[PDB]
RNA sequence: ACGGAAGGGCACCACCAGGAGUGGAGCCUGCGGCUUAAUUUGACUCAACACGGGGAAACUCACCAGGUCCAGACACAAUAAGGAUUGACAGAUUGAGAGCUCUUUCUUGAUUUUGUGGGUGGUGGUGCAUGGCCGUUCUUAGUUGGUGGAGUGAUUUGUCUGCUUAAUUGCGAUAACGAACGAGACCUUAACCUACUAAAUAGUGGUGCUAGCAUUUGCUGGUUAUCCACUUCUUAGAGGGACUAUCGGUUUCAAGCCGAUGGAAGUUUGAGGCAAUAACAGGUCUGUGAUGCCCUUAGACGUUCUGGGCCGCACGCGCGCUACACUGACGGAGCCAGCGAGUCUAACCUUGGCCGAGAGGUCUUGGUAAUCUUGUGAAACUCCGUCGUGCUGGGGAUAGAGCAUUGUAAUUAUUGCUCUUCAACGAGGAAUUCCUAGUAAGCGCAAGUCAUCAGCUUGCGUUGAUUACGUCCCUGCCCUUUGUACACACC
């Protein structure tokens, strides 16, 4: 124990991104979307977001239990102070990892190049997402290599609501010659944002008014 | 790998007392974290393992990941003892 | 130099309307008066527009302006 | 305030563009004088992802 | 549901104009294309063409598709519609709307002896869409649409039994050869015969006689 | 798309007005060339050349001379319990306590050896097969629907003469109307807050206890809690704040520009982060357990070990550093920063005490840190004194001798110290880079690197200006007009 709080925060940082790396390997196969990680007065909880969590809570408590021991193993935790939780998602038509990695799939499972496009975007925006972009680079008709955009909606891409409302995803698709990329991008809506501002920071809305039969004639009412 | 089977016995009373094995990519580094015998030894031992079923094998940051399959725990009843581990119970909490 | 955005104006007009009365050529309670009559995403938005709708109303108070 | 500065090239091609990272660490601390119940109670009631909690005896 | 925006549209909307020859007869335009919708369902709709062009932009290129449609029964009334948009399937949608907001009258008559109902054409038309030029000749009975398939085609939706086509000029390229077989048949309710000789009073105007429920807002 | 055609604009990677220099010198440093057993390699106009975070003594490490090792998975098949196979003391042998090879003879037991198949690796090739990332066009202002207008059509208009703006920024003109992306908004950081909530890890006033000069009460200190009160200074939460406000001059008296008044702030408030469409055979397979194909895989291009090399020097080139002194040098003395960093199953920042001319040594200490280092007592700078224009005490190259520090290891000098040697350089040809306010320039400092080594970079603050408040003359770009026999688009 005894670290310093600069290296331990960073230390920690190291630790998420060592995990979060981890199960999208793993997990892959149950489309992993992302993890959370509480310290707490004893007990660390590690929770994972999959939208195939039997895949994962496995035949009995199995599974996660060997993805446990893989844990308190490498990092060196002492047993049971450690415990991996299972979530399933929030509609993975809205995270573009559980997307990226299903035109991966997709295209995997030996799909059309323009086919796998379409069918994602139009998953996500039947998610009731604002706007998607695909867009994959590599050899799509061999050859010198090309690069399709596949968008349907609404995007931003500039100040910080890009870093508020859309998130991307970068996967590597290992294919029969060589690779391409699938970065898909999903701009979420601003109107259902819960958590942070819920319009882009320049949308200005006006309550309009009312109409009025003015006069009436001074008068007055007692009580 | 050469090695001999007093150190090729812990190894799979390990792959099995625990189910799982901690690995990390560092040869020469003599003697594992648990596992009496080198690391180099724990690797390829379970190199020729899931290179043959029995095993699946998983590498990220410099650490493999090995997991104990379905036909393997089938390959450890023979050779070590009975027919009636670890990854399939044991449930923690201090009770107290 | 100082040259307010489409935004800005596109809104000032709008409240002007809707809203000659209830404004004044006072900046400082225009300002405020956005926050009851208008939902502004940011401070220097809801001035800047406050700002420009004081604006019109100077020189609306002293002969019709074009639009 | 940490600072990570780089170049955002990988090998060393183009203008000598350069990053920098910040982490921010916020810190801040509460001294109570409670006994046995109020002691483990708000250590565990006031908890949250993120947020890094630790509590002190006293004296040394 | 459609929500009318035109004087039209209401009075179509409402029921109080029934079928497509009275728009045909006051020359009324036609801007909603729901209008000929509801006024002639079963409408059939072919897609003829889809050619790629491309363009140069501050920088590369710039390539989108272009559909040409035909829609029309198989009675009397056809359409024609070119649209070029980023995509196949919308480009097609468009131009289909596109061709119904076409859509025309056809004179349809008899070759000679008017024993039952005509199978061809009124007399002799022709149109030219730049340099092609269609031309129309009534036929016998049994002669069937002697044109290249795309204009039969356009024929047929158009409802027509037996016709001849003399076709000059660079009829290679798809659209100008259809647009003057359009140009052709949309032409038979020009051409004066000396049946048409007869004075009519002129009716009053579904906009005027429904004026009320013509009205808005 | 282009043009050695026209009109407009914009830009200190343009010029005007200037500042500071660079190009001359030596040294540092990268590139070429040359040399070499090897002097590994990428990159070549802006957009290659203190760039590859490329400051390489081993390592790194890819190159050069040599020696090991299999970590050649599994599967089929062959030999082998009359033992597949492993290891090694000695000596010979080798840089070598390598049993690598050999002489003798023990050992050890199905884990290995042989072969075919199939695989594992490779800083081996291919950035002209890719990804991912990045540079560039772009300090630029551009891109795109719907509906309507034009044209057979590709297309066009919308997306514009003028004016305005940093801006397709806006007013307006308007066969267009209404909108989305980019710009703007947004975010960060820096400025104001005697208004709120707080504070022994931040400060202040008072109070004890105590020190000294004065003694006329006073002035100046010490005390980690003596005790109390507070939040101005500090920190960071919550908000406030500016909108170019107010008046005035211009102007389609429109967008706006200018001026003066106040205001913490009136150049997009300063400075950044982010940043559309489309594109380049721009760089990177030597960042990757990202990757196609080729190559090689036990006389290995794999890996590890010993030593050398990347730094080799007739010379070309670029980035720098230190200078030519008197607005200086040297010696005393005054003494003021901000951004930062730091030790767990560990040896990081290190005060203080002693020792040592120094460099450094030694015994202790505090600190995982607003708490200890540290008020980081930094340099420029300020005062006083010496020197007195002389290649001088300016300048500190080259070199000799010695002492220490890092490291297994310092020779081809790692660095630091001390004495001695005292070079070129007397303001730098033709050319040419960078800049408009806390800026330029000067000054040093922390951080990256790092065992050691900064003449490099990323930031920081200290001292602090002259000149502009402009234009298209040069050089780039951007729109429009125009020509085209270009479209693989003036390579
Ligand atoms: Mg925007
Ligand atoms: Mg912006
Ligand atoms: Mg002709
Ligand atoms: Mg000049
Ligand atoms: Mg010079
Ligand atoms: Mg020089
Ligand atoms: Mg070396
Ligand atoms: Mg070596
Ligand atoms: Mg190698
Ligand atoms: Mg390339
Ligand atoms: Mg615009
Ligand atoms: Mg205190
Ligand atoms: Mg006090
Ligand atoms: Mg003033
Ligand atoms: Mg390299
Ligand atoms: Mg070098
Ligand atoms: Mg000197
Ligand atoms: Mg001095
Ligand atoms: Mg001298
Ligand atoms: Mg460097
Ligand atoms: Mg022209
Ligand atoms: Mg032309």
């Amino acid at each position: 124990a005894l670290i310093s709080k600069k290296r331990k925060l960073v230390a920690d940082g190291v630790f998420y991104a060592e995990l979060n790396e981890f199960f999208t390997r793993e997990l892959a196969e149950e489309g992993y979307s992302g993890v959370e990680v509480r310290v707490t007065p004893t007990k660390t909880e590690v929770i994972i977001r999959a939208t195939r969590t039997q895949d994962v809570l496995g035949e009995n408590g199995r599974r996660i239990n060997e993805l446990t021991l893989l844990v308190q193993k490498r990092f060196k935790y002492a047993p049971g102070t450690i415990v991996l939780y299972a979530e399933r998602v929030q509609d993975r038509g809205l995270s573009a990892v559980a997307q990226a990695e299903s035109m991966k799939f997709k295209l995997l499972n030996g799909l059309a190049i323009r086919r796998a496009a379409y069918g994602v975007v139009r998953y996500v925006m039947e998610s009731g997402a604002k706007g998607c972009e695909v867009v994959v680079s590599g050899k799509l008709r061999a050859a010198r290599a090309k690069a399709m955009k596949f968008a349907d909606g609404f995007l931003i891409h500039s100040g910080q609501p890009v870093n508020d409302f859309i998130d991307t995803a970068t996967r590597h698709v290992l294919m029969r010659q060589g690779v391409l990329g699938i970065k898909v991008k999903i701009m979420r809506d601003p109107a259902k944002s819960r958590t942070g501002p819920k319009a882009l920071p320049d949308a200005v809305t006006i309550i309009e008014p009312k109409e009025e039969e003015p006069i009436l004639a001074p008068s007055v009412k007692d009580y | 790998m050469l090695m001999p089977k007093e150190d090729r016995n812990k190894i799979h009373q390990y792959l099995f007392q625990e189910g799982v094995v901690v690995a990390k990519k560092d040869f020469n580094q003599a003697k594992h974290e648990e596992i009496d015998t080198k690391n180099l030894y724990v690797i390829k031992a379970l190199q020729s393992l899931t290179s043959k079923g029995y095993v699946k094998t998983q590498f990220s940051w410099q650490y493999y990941y090995y997991t104990l399959t379905e036909e393997g725990v089938e390959y450890l009843r023979e050779y070590l003892n009975l027919p009636e581990x670890x990854x399939x119970x044991x449930x923690x909490x201090x009770x107290x | 130099g100082r040259v307010r955005t489409k935004t800005v104006k596109r809104a000032s007009k709008a409240l002007i309307e809707r809203y000659y009365p209830k404004l004044t050529l006072d900046f400082q309670t225009n300002k405020r008066l956005c926050d009851e009559i208008a939902t502004i995403q940011s401070k220097r938005l809801r001035n800047k527009i406050a700002g420009y709708t004081t604006h019109l109303m100077k020189r609306i108070q002293k002969g019709p302006v074009r639009g | 305030v940490l600072k990570i500065s780089t170049r955002k090239t990988p090998n060393g091609e183009g203008s000598k563009t350069w990053e920098t990272y910040e982490m921010r660490i916020h810190k801040r601390y509460i001294d109570l004088e409670a006994p046995v119940q109020i002691v483990k109670r708000i250590t565990q009631i006031t908890i949250e992802p993120g947020v890094d909690v630790e509590v002190v005896v006293a004296s040394n | 549901g459609w929500v009318p925006v035109t004087k039209l549209g209401r009075l179509v909307k409402a029921g109080k104009i029934t079928t497509i020859e009275e728009i045909f007869l006051h020359s009324l335009p036609v801007k909603e294309f729901q209008i000929i919708d509801t006024l002639l369902p079963g409408l059939q709709d072919e897609v003829m063409n889809i050619k790629p062009v491309q363009k140069q932009t501050r920088a590369g290129q710039r390539t989108r598709f272009k559909a040409v449609v035909v829609v029309g029964d198989s009675n009397g009334h056809v359409g024609l519609g070119i649209k070029t948009a980023k995509e196949v399937a919308g480009a097609i949608r468009a131009g289909i709307i596109i061709a119904k907001l076409s859509v025309i009258p056809i004179r349809r008559g008899y070759w000679g002896t008017n024993l039952g109902q005509p199978h061809s054409l009124a007399t002799k038309t022709t149109g030219k869409c730049g340099s092609v030029t269609v031309r129309l000749i009534p036929a016998p009975r049994g002669s069937g649409i002697v044109a290249s398939p795309a204009v039969k085609k356009l024929l047929q939706l158009a409802g027509v039994e037996d016709v001849y086509t003399q076709s000059n000029g660079k009829t290679r390229t798809l659209e100008n050869t259809l647009k003057a077989a359009f140009v052709a048949i949309g032409n038979t309710y020009g051409f004066l015969t000396p049946n048409l000789w007869a004075e009519q009073p002129l009716p009053v105007s579904p906009l005027d006689i429904y004026s009320d429920e013509a009205s808005a807002q």
